């Protein structure tokens, strides 16, 4: 009713974790993934055009 | 209606509230130890001792909530004096505060002990277990200064202190409640919150007003860096109630949880050897490190007025906690569960607790707060005045302290030039609101102008000028006769049979009664104290119209008679005896600018100590002071008197002996560092109040205030100019008082004009 | 008892509607 | 929501409060005990009522009773232990049944066989019924061999009983 | 001991009053079901 | 005091008598219940036939 | 002072942990009366259909 419904609606949600495929840093530059797919990010100062 | 979430039922003993589901509870009011007074070295030791005393009583039955409630304190009331000078001082000093924080922190720890002709014996066993737990916790928290919340009768209506904290948790405003025959769940709530059904923010419903509050959930697993990590929240411009719970886990349960966590981390598709080895280290650290785990949720409930203001508060808190390596997760739909989880014994409504090591609970809530004193409720009305502090927290100064009846003796150790006299004058002027008698004693005319402004009859002394003293005109009571006998003996000693002669003479001996007359009834030795003798100007005066009934304040100056070992002991016995005769019922006080010279008196010291033992329950407040502690500790009895003191104020004295502060005054080494850190004329001072301290930076310079929508600049420069006393100031004051008359405020403008002319 | 003032309520996105090409209805009916 | 409690007796108030709490818990657990006890008793009467209700159902009515009537004397007989014996009695009666059994069993006509088939089974012990049913099974079934292409005509010439449940049919 | 983190967590998450209210409510529901079953049987017999 | 003692007296007397009557009436209900509702659970029998020869008027029982 | 017991009952009814206790056992008592009545009537029904 008007008291318990908070938890009832709470527990019945799909958290964003289902859609974010990341996990522990394995190397200081490389991030793991639940499917074990290691990646690295490359910040680039694109050259002038 | 609302009682569906509140578990509290009734009392079982004076200090243990029960619960609906039979979960006995207790509430403790923890003042907390200052985290600025002591360096980073002792904070770890504090955490370790708290861990020791917690794991000492570790059991699966126990639990602990912890709340840091911040208030915009209103219970500190304005007071109206009966003198214009003090009113001026109070009004400007209060106007010095427009725009400041004015917030106090209160820390509350609650212990709940839920069990998991036998029935009656089990009831007794439960209450006895909880009281033994309380005794151990009290032994532990001696340094922190906590007090056990218990019932307090108020005129035949029994009340219950623990209900007040649990009320403030839900009501949000301190609404006193009586203990009555209902279950407290029905009426403990008065102003019931109204959470928006989406749950981003909330509401409150008071007789006098309302508010909005949004929450944050601080879910952290990493071991804290500092032993107090998120203590940046202790200083902020918003109110909140930061809540932690520690629902312990029985040791096998903790082992099982760690094993399951390690297994579920192993059985994954990615290997992270930065995690598995750490957890496996902790698993058998638990057995050998001796800390017991438990559940823990953390929630911060900031209050506000406008809902956008609440969101700005939340953004500020999120930034100020990302600065300390913790990431706040905002609460969107769990707000109702979070808020109803604040009440102790509401395990059910915790949003998402996750096990936390005991070290990390005691390091997330270590009971650190900037020392702030009691805003009100003191044995002498409200706090005398509200000192500022470094890092911006209002210290509410008072001589009440707590258990060094209520000890009130105060000492002010520091150089006289460096703001000692200004501080004493300010404190007495703003504590005039109590209308107590002040018996001032002075060194180098420190307080003459201040007392004469406050409507006293300060009596300046002077060698060779008739003192006006005549002890023989006292009424012939048994007590006065004894005194006079002792008094004359002392005079005669300056030069058994003598005693008999003095006794007979005094007994035999109103307008005619004088020391010179006494000679007609030892004779040769007393001649020097009679008219025409070296000291004939002191006690052989024709009259002595000098009783304390006419004024409230009196001040006696003996700076003339300070270092002259002939009769300090006589004059001090006489002043103390006559003042003590006046000590009945009236709220009472002494002020001693410097006491170590009268302290080395053989006869007077025993009387002082016995009268202290008698007076401690009679609203007695000594206010001792000393220009430099090495002057005091030179005398042994001074240490005995110093052991019986309540609040110590420490001015800036760079030339401070290591031994004196370190072991003489029971100060810390870090506090000794803070004393030296202040400059020569810093105008700050470290107030060790009880067992916690802070740098009460007082500054009576220029300040800006808003009058009629315009920013105006003002000052207390004028007040300190009239507050302090110098011999030229004293002579101007004496000339004016001699010519104009007696009334306090008639001459003060003339004094202002003359002093302005002197300053030019 | 009313929605709490100045908060984020339901979305403003539910107001969206799918536009109809203003020839589909008439010729579809015929 | 009344005024504060009487302060003259602190001890009495929370003494009776602990007493009330213990008594309430005890009475609530005892009420739960009686609740399951009543549930068990209700189940027991429920199943007694159900068992007697089923056993008293109108299933298995009075066994059919044949009031045998003698055609010569008009004498009326009654139900007998013949059910647990050879119910068919009298050469005349037995030879009729033996005739009708053989004729219907052995005969075949696509058009009437359903009645002869069911009748034969009605006049046969389950062992016998199965032997009979099997004659209509498989590729050599009477239903496939004779089908609606050929028919069998059967007639009994003479039946003579010879003992205790046994007769010869020519 | 209990030796089950789920067991201890669910022990904390549970209240006596509600559990016993539910228990007696379920007992009465089962008693009512049995009573109605008995009435059904008696109707069948009659 | 008096009110609590009166409530406890009502407790004892009325509740104990309610369950005592529950037990005794339940036992009597059980006795009669088993008895009769087993009785008519056995089906009962009607008359079979009476012979009355139409030609002789002879009666056979 | 007829039914001075009813006046005593009213004091127990006043909201309190004691009121909950009293209301609880009287609810149990009337449940007992209800079940005893139902069983008595249903047993007499069984006897009457039998006889």
């Amino acid at each position: 009713m008007g008291a318990i419904e908070s938890r009832k609606l709470l527990a019945s949600e799909t958290p964003v974790g289902q859609f974010i495929p990341y996990s522990h840093h394995v190397t200081d530059t490389i991030i793991s993934t639940k499917n074990a797919e290691y990646l690295s990010v490359w910040k680039i100062d694109g050259r002038s055009h | 209606p609302v009682g569906q979430f509140i578990p509290y039922s009734h009392h079982v003993t004076d200090t243990i509230i029960s619960t609906k589901n039979a979960e006995y509870l207790s509430v403790w009011k923890i003042d907390g130890r200052s985290h600025q007074s002591a360096s980073e070295a002792d904070v770890f030791q504090w955490i370790r001792e708290l861990n020791n005393t917690l794991r000492g009583i570790s059991s699966a039955n126990l639990s602990l909530w912890t709340h840091i409630v911040r208030r915009r304190v209103y219970e500190y009331p304005d007071a109206e004096f009966d003198n214009v000078f003090c009113r001026q001082l109070d009004e400007k000093y209060r106007e010095s505060f427009t725009g400041y924080n004015l917030m106090v922190n209160d820390l509350y720890l609650t212990v709940v002990y839920r069990p998991v002709d036998q029935k009656k014996h089990r009831q007794e066993s439960c209450i006895k277990a909880l009281e033994d737990i309380n005794r151990t916790l009290g032994q532990s928290f001696k340094r922190y200064g906590a007090e056990l919340l218990s019932v307090y009768e108020k005129g035949g209506h029994a009340f219950s202190a623990p209900l007040e904290f649990l009320a403030r948790l839900v009501n949000g405003e301190h609404i006193p409640m009586p203990i009555c025959r209902d279950r407290f769940s029905d009426y403990m709530a008065v102003n019931r919150p109204m959470f928006s059904k989406w749950g981003e923010v909330g509401e409150l419903r008071s007789l006098t007003g309302l508010r909005r509050f949004g929450m944050l959930e601080i879910r952290e697993y990493d071991d804290a860096t500092e032993p107090g990590q998120l203590n940046v929240l202790l200083e902020s411009d918003y109110e909140f109630v930061l809540t932690h719970s520690f629902s312990v886990l029985s040791r096998p349960a903790a082992k099982e949880y760690l094993q399951r966590h390690q297994k579920n981390l192993i059985d994954a598709r990615d290997v992270a050897t930065d995690q598995i080895e750490e957890i496996d280290e902790a698993l058998n650290q638990l057995i050998s490190g001796h800390f017991v785990m438990g559940e823990h949720h953390c929630t911060l409930t900031v209050y506000g007025e406008t809902v956008q203001q609440v969101r700005d508060n939340l953004a500020h808190a999120s930034a100020a906690m990302l600065d300390v390596a913790v990431l706040p997760k905002p609460v969107d739909l769990a707000l109702e569960a979070g808020y109803w989880a604040q009440l102790p014994a509401n395990w059910q409504w915790r949003p998402r607790p996750a096990p936390i090591t005991s070290l990390n609970f005691l390091s997330f809530s270590p009971f650190h707060n900037f020392m702030s004193g009691k805003p009100t409720g003191n044995p002498w009305g409200p706090a005398v005045t509200i000192l500022k502090t470094v890092s911006g927290t209002p210290l509410y100064f008072n001589f009440h302290a707590s258990k060094e009846r209520l000890l009130g003796n105060t000492m002010l150790i520091g150089q006289s030039s460096s703001g000692k006299t200004v501080l004493l004058g300010f404190l007495l002027a703003q504590a005039q609101k109590f209308k107590p008698t002040i018996v001032a004693f002075d060194k180098d005319r420190g307080m003459e102008i201040s007392i004469r402004a406050m409507g006293g009859r300060y009596l300046p002394l002077k060698t060779g000028e008739p003192s006006g003293f005549n002890p023989f005109q006292l009424p012939p009571t048994h007590a006065n006769l004894i005194f006079l006998k002792q008094f004359v003996k002392k005079l005669a000693a300056a030069g058994h049979r003598d005693e008999e002669e003095i006794d007979q003479a005094i007994t035999a001996m109103k307008s005619l009664r004088r020391l010179s007359l006494l000679l007609q009834f030892v004779h040769a030795r007393l001649v020097k104290w009679c008219e025409g003798g070296d000291y004939g100007w002191l006690f052989d005066n024709p009259t002595d119209a000098l009783d304390l009934s006419t004024h409230q304040i009196y001040g006696f100056d003996i700076t003339e008679f300070l270092d002259n070992p002939e009769a300090r002991t006589p004059v001090m016995m006489y002043l103390l005896y006559r003042t003590e005769s006046m000590i009945d019922g009236r709220r009472f006080m002494y002020v001693f600018d410097e006491f170590w010279k009268p302290l080395q008196d053989e006869y007077f010291e025993d009387l002082a100590k016995n009268k202290q033992k008698t007076i401690r329950k009679q609203n007695g407040i000594f206010v001792f002071a000393t220009q430099e502690p090495s002057d005091a500790l030179e005398s042994n009895i001074a240490k005995t008197l110093i052991q019986q003191c309540a609040t110590y104020i420490f001015l800036a004295n760079p030339k401070a002996d290591y031994e004196d502060y370190t072991q003489g005054f029971k100060l810390t080494d870090s506090e000794f560092e803070l004393v030296r850190g202040l400059g020569e004329f810093s105008r700050r001072f470290l107030i060790k109040q009880g067992d916690q301290s802070a740098l009460a930076e007082m500054n009576l310079g220029k300040f800006r205030t808003i009058v009629d929508g315009e920013t105006v600049e003002r000052d207390f420069d004028d007040e300190l100019l009239v507050l302090s006393g110098t011999p030229d100031n004293a002579e101007i004051a004496e000339s004016i008082i001699a010519e104009v008359g007696d009334d306090p405020a008639v001459w003060l403008p003339i004094f202002l004009d003359r002093v302005k002319a002197e300053r030019s | 008892q009313e929605r709490i003032e100045g908060e984020y309520g339901a979305s403003e996105l539910a107001s969206e509607r799918r536009p109809h090409t203003p020839g589909a209805r008439t010729l579809l009916m015929v | 929501q009344p005024k504060p409690v009487k302060a003259e007796q602190l001890k009495s108030y929370y003494e009776e409060s602990r007493g009330l709490e213990r008594d309430l818990i005890g009475e609530f657990v005892k009420s739960r005990k009686t609740a399951w006890r009543v549930a068990t008793a209700s189940g027991l009467f429920g199943l007694l009522g159900m068992v007697c209700g089923i056993v008293g159902f109108s299933q298995p009515a009075p066994a059919p009773l044949v009031l045998r009537v003698d055609n010569a004397t008009g004498a009326v007989d009654v139900v007998t232990t013949l059910r647990e014996h050879e119910s068919s009695y009298g050469e005349v009666v037995d030879t009729y049944w033996l005739n009708q059994y053989v004729l219907n069993r052995e005969a075949y006509d696509y058009n009437t066989i359903q009645m002869n088939y069911d009748t034969t089974a009605l006049l046969s012990a389950p062992a016998v019924q199965q032997d009979y049913y099997k004659l209509f099974d498989g590729s050599n079934a009477r239903d496939r061999v004779l089908g609606n292409k050929a028919r069998i005509t059967v007639r009994v010439r003479s039946i003579q009983p010879n003992g205790r449940g046994q007769a010869t049919v020519r």
